[PDB]
RNA sequence: GUGAAGAGGGAAACAACCCAGACCGCCAGCUAAGGUCCCAAAGUCAUGGUUAAGUGGGAAACGAUGUGGGAAGGCCCAGAC
RNA sequence: CGAUGUCGGCUCAUCACAUCCUGGGGCUGAAGUAGGUCCCAAGGGUAUGGCUGUUCGCCAUUUAAAGUGGUACGCGAGCUG
RNA sequence: UGCUGAAAGCAUCUAAGCACGAAACUUGCCCCGAGAUGAGUUCUCCCUGACCCUUUAAGGGUCCUGAAGGAACGUUGAAGA
């Protein structure tokens, strides 16, 4: 609806491709592809994508405003790429970069290593911080979830993995 | 006069090659158990197998409306007293598709010695290919 | 997680999602307004 | 990993020099021959068959004595076969010693049990006998009570009650096996396989390692 | 009112419900209730809607931005939400 | 009612899940340990004695736990009496 | 429990798409198992005679032939009513 009205404006620079439902968007940065819904009738006016209700389906701008902020999302990841930040709260955590294996030290008794997925790149400035950048939005944002899914925060120190923006509610443990 | 019968002797039967690629399953089902019972022809009888031998490939890529993808049922029950077992429409696709195409005629079937000869001529395969080219089969289209 | 038959809001933060065919009701800012129609 | 086919010879001990001793299980391992080699191309799967031992000459039937001598090798007293793991292949006449368990920690001993005949349910499967006093009449050792009233006007599958014990093809997982005696072909494993003194046994590596 | 003392058809099976009262024969026709994708006789009928829950094909107080239709209202290109 | 043997024990059981243990979770007036509570889960496991005909119950001492029910208050052409 | 993400400029685990998640489920382990009448596959072995017949057909008979193998018998078994 009033997102998928909104057209998305391709830069220069920043190379796409409609084929039928398959659209890759190339730049810069790497080259993102997605096969849309079949709801979703795109087109390309020379400047801009635009994200129209296909004919024959319920959820007409439903399915088009999906369509719009995902290609809007392909857009800014081959042009800038998104990062986001982790840092480790607690002591003793830490982290170091092998390439693409973040080695984890969150005081269990085994070593945490993950594994990194190919367009995604890390970095740790200090040891207490992780900064992960990359293209797709989506993957980034999972890679994110994933090394915060070791150490949740705890309510009572805010000790373990958080993001570097969230907040953490903490709690007074009473008695 | 008294009517008509049919004799297994003197009948004659035909083959079919049915493609099962996008059809719905029930939708298919009773045509291929309409031409397997011999309701299609004007010697139908009753006691008699007319129907015509029915070559389906393309069993893997049936389809059903519907979330019955995930949620249809098969149950059965292996005699022992904790033997009821269970697998969904997607599982048994995984593990063995042509079941599908035969559990759905078999109960369109007629039930007795007749009913399960009807079924003999029912021959599906998962893949697209078969070996009985030495019959000549047609390209049924439904 | 509190699970019952009536799920209401219980503060301006709560927000009455339905996933997946269950009506939840999910807080941001307290936790005990997590909810679950069953 | 492909397996060998041996004989119970017997049981015996191994006293270690830490005066530990070792129950053992000798199990002669004859040079294995194999007669046939499956593929994927005609069998559908891919196996090795092999044979052991040797065979009176007049009692070899020509069906089988022919099978012999397409592979070209000397009847033995039976056919085994063993399914190939990839990478994993064999020629025809090629003979198969105890050498390839040289390297292996933990073997699966397949063997038929020792035929307990008709055992009633005490002894197979292991049912408390009933009081022998106090006023039993003619109940000692009898199954007592096998179903319901009525709900279930039947006995269930599976039932556990008086028959066949034992005489059966039984397997015991990851025995350590202790020497590996390639000069007079034995096969020492710990502990105590299935079969009596002189049936064919089936050596595997252990799958559960 | 039916059964008892009433068969036939339908409701899977189902004395009492629904349709209908068996003098006999027929390899004739029309209908009732109920039905017409296959088991199983007959519409894969037509036109216009509704449902996405296998609801249909078991149940309440109560709960919910499920979704379709209608009538009204207060904010609003003096810029709303 | 021209016979469907009954309380408890014994010996075989088998199913349900409204779960006692073990497994996975959410919230906690959850520091940790240990809990409370609810959700998912029936794969396996799930005492021995004292007293009493007892089921039950109390008590002693265990155990990860000593689940609640259906099964003609399962089971006498199997036993006990 | 999430990620991305609209419908609903926000928000949102879901509607499209994606990820994780238990002794349950399907496998992995063991055993039976082609009467799996849908009766499967592979390998090897054995038989390469004459004639009559009328109702001429998956016909009946004669003489010659008797294979591979099996069965029976005997000695028996850590196999067995
Ligand atoms: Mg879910
Ligand atoms: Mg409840
Ligand atoms: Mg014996
Ligand atoms: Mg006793
Ligand atoms: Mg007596
Ligand atoms: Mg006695
Ligand atoms: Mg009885
Ligand atoms: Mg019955
Ligand atoms: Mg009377
Ligand atoms: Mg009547
Ligand atoms: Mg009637
Ligand atoms: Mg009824
Ligand atoms: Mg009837
Ligand atoms: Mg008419
Ligand atoms: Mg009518
Ligand atoms: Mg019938
Ligand atoms: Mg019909
Ligand atoms: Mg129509
Ligand atoms: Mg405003
Ligand atoms: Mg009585
Ligand atoms: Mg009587
Ligand atoms: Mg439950
Ligand atoms: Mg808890
Ligand atoms: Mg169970
Ligand atoms: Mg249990
Ligand atoms: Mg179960
Ligand atoms: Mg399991
Ligand atoms: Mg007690
Ligand atoms: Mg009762
Ligand atoms: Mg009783
Ligand atoms: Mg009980
Ligand atoms: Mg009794
Ligand atoms: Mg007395
Ligand atoms: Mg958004
Ligand atoms: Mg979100
Ligand atoms: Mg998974
Ligand atoms: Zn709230």
């Amino acid at each position: 609806s009033r997102v998928a009205k909104a057209p998305v404006v391709v830069p220069a620079g920043v190379d796409v491709k409609i084929n039928g439902q398959v659209i890759t968007i190339k730049g810069k940065n790497g080259e993102l592809t997605r096969t849309l819904n079949d709801a979703v009738e795109v087109k390309h006016a020379d400047n801009t994508l635009t994200f129209g209700p296909r004919d024959g389906y319920a959820d007409g701008w439903a399915q088009a405003g999906t369509a719009r902020a995902l290609l809007n999302s392909m857009v800014i990841g081959v042009t800038e790429g998104f990062t986001k930040k982790l840092q480790l709260v607690g002591v003793g955590y830490r982290a170091a970069v092998k390439g693409n294996v973040i080695n984890l030290s969150l005081g269990f008794s085994h070593p945490v290593d993950h594994q990194l997925p190919a367009g995604i790149t890390a970095e740790c400035p200090t040891q207490t911080e992780i900064v992960l950048k990359g293209a797709d939005k989506q993957v980034i944002g999972q890679v994110a979830a994933d090394l915060r899914a070791y150490r949740r925060p705890e309510p009572y120190k805010g000790k373990g993995v958080r993001y570097a923006d969230e907040v953490v509610r903490t709690k007074e443990a009473k008695k | 006069m008294k009517t008509f019968t049919a004799k297994p002797e003197t009948v004659k039967r035909d083959w079919y090659v049915v493609d099962a690629t996008g059809k719905t399953l029930g939708r298919l089902a009773t045509e291929l158990a309409r031409r397997l019972r011999g309701k299609h022809k004007a010697e139908y009888t009753p006691h008699v197998d007319t129907g015509d031998y029915i070559i389906v490939l393309n069993a893997d890529k049936v389809a059903v409306t519907g979330n019955k993808r995930t949620d249809k049922v098969y149950y059965h029950h292996t005699g022992h007293i904790g033997g009821i077992k269970q697998a969904t429409f997607e599982e048994m696709i995984a593990r063995r598709p042509e079941r599908v195409i035969e559990i759905a005629v078999k109960g369109m079937l007629p039930k007795g010695p007749l009913g399960r000869a009807m079924f003999r001529k029912l021959k599906v395969y998962a893949g697209n290919e078969h070996n009985h080219a030495a019959q000549q089969p047609q390209v049924l289209d439904i | 997680m509190k699970v019952r038959a009536s799920v209401k809001k219980l503060c301006r933060n709560c927000k009455i999602v339905k996933r997946d065919g269950v009506i939840r009701v999910i807080c941001s800012a307290e936790p005990k307004h997590k909810q679950r129609q069953g | 990993m492909i397996g060998l086919v041996g004989k119970k010879v017997g049981m015996t001990r191994i006293f270690t020099e830490d005066g530990v001793s070792i129950p053992v299980t000798v199990i002669e391992v004859e040079a294995n021959r194999v007669t046939q080699v499956k593929d994927l191309a005609n069998d559908g799967y891919r196996a090795i068959q092999v044979t052991t031992g040797a065979k009176k000459a007049n009692r070899v039937t020509k069906p089988e004595a022919g099978h012999f001598a397409k592979a070209g090798v000397e009847a033995g007293r039976g056919l085994w076969e063993f399914r190939l793991a990839e990478g994993e292949e064999f020629t025809v006449g090629q003979s198969i010693s105890v050498e390839l368990f040289a390297d292996v920690k933990k073997v699966d001993v397949t063997g038929t049990s020792k035929g307990k005949g008709f055992a009633g349910t005490v002894k197979r499967w292991n049912f408390r006998t009933q009081d022998a006093t106090h006023g039993n009449s003619l109940s000692h050792r009898v199954p007592g009570s096998i179903g319901q009233n009525q709900t279930p006007g039947k006995v269930f599958k599976g039932k556990k009650m008086a028959g066949q014990m034992g005489n059966e093809r039984v397997t015991v997982q990851s025995l350590d096996v202790v020497r590996v005696d390639a000069e007079r072909n034995l096969l020492l494993v710990k502990g105590a396989v299935p079969g009596a003194t002189g049936s064919d046994l089936i050596v595997k590596p252990a799958v559960k390692a």
